[PDB]
């Protein structure tokens, strides 16, 4: 009951398993990066 | 944790899964004991 404002679209994902927002995960969508040191398992 | 607190340490093997360690340059080998052994992202 925020006044008629909408933050739904930047207020977490419960359903998700990280619990990004709708434009955090569009912006992780958008970066491609290369390895963060995943546990490399060789 | 500092040495005047204890000498107790312990070892990460960074990039490394832990069943690793039992499939293997340091010369001590005292903690292939282990028991404790915890794998997380780091190593
Ligand atoms: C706040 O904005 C979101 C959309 O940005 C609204 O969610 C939509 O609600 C309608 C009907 O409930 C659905 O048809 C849409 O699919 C929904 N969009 C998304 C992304 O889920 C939401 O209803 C708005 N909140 C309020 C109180 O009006
Ligand atoms: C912690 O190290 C300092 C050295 O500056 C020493 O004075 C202090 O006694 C040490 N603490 C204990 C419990 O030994
Ligand atoms: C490490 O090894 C086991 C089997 O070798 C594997 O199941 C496990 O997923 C690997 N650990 C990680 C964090 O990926």
């Amino acid at each position: 009951d925020f006044g008629g404002f909408n933050f739904s679209q930047i207020l977490p994902d419960p359903s998700k398993p990280s619990k990004r927002s709708f434009i955090e995960d569009l912006l992780f969508n958008k970066v491609t990066l290369a390895d963060a040191g995943f546990i490399k398992q060789y | 944790p500092g040495t005047n607190t204890s000498n107790q340490v312990a070892v990460l093997y960074q990039g490394v899964n832990c069943t690793e360690v039992p499939v293997a340059t340091p010369t001590w080998r005292v903690y292939s004991t282990g028991s404790n052994v915890f794998q997380t992202r780091a190593g």
